[PDB]
This record gives structure tokens, sequence and C-alpha cells, in this order.
């Protein structure tokens, strides 16, 4: 609505009643929680490497 | 011929009025009824007989 091309077909769908909400955890949440879970896994104190470093 | 016949006026209401945007203004052109924004795009390729375009 804020101006732009139809070229899809999200608009048409979104205003017939079939809409995708969002998830309640957005995909920058869920990376961030794989970086996380990554750095651990190498800098200490491990925790995804059963306590010992990567190498 | 009364009420009877081809060639007659047709002083009704017909949807040819100051078409405008910022608004989805009522369409009935061509037989297809819907509800939709305008919008000015310059469209010059069309043929001589063209009056629509779909997807």
């Amino acid at each position: 609505t804020g101006g732009s091309e139809i070229r899809d077909l999200l608009c048409v769908q979104s205003f017939n009643g079939i809409k995708v909400l969002p998830p309640i955890l957005s995909e920058s949440q869920i990376s961030g929680y794989t970086t996380a879970a990554t750095v651990a896994a190498m800098f200490p104190p491990w925790s995804a490497a059963a306590g010992i470093p990567f190498s | 011929g009364i009420n009877s016949g081809t060639t007659c006026s047709n002083d009704l209401l017909q949807p040819n009025t100051e078409v405008f945007t910022d608004v989805c203004v009522d369409y009935d052109l061509y037989g297809i009824t819907g509800q939709g924004i305008f919008k000015e795009v310059s469209a010059v390729y069309y043929n001589s007989w063209q009056n629509l375009l779909y997807d």
C-alpha cells in the first residue's frame, strides 16, 4: 500500500484472508541462538563440544 | 417500434466518471467487476484494440 508495482501474488493473497503471520521468534533471534551455540562450542566454557576445545 | 428495437438512447448510469487514485474506486469496465486502487502507469505498447491485461 505504500507504493510499488504489482508483480507478486502476496498482495492478492493477503487481501483475501489468506495471510502468513510471522513466527513468534524472528529469524534474527534464531540466528543469534545458533551463533551463540557455535561460539560456545569453541570458546571457553565449552558447551556444545562436551567440554573440550574444537581442535 | 415502441419498447422494441436495437438502436435507441443509452443515457443510463455507466462507470465512466473522473477516475482518480489514493482510494480503491470501484471498477466495472469491460464486463469485469472488482475492487482496487488505480495507479497511473504509462503503457503505450498496447495494441489498437487491446484494452486490458491479465496475469
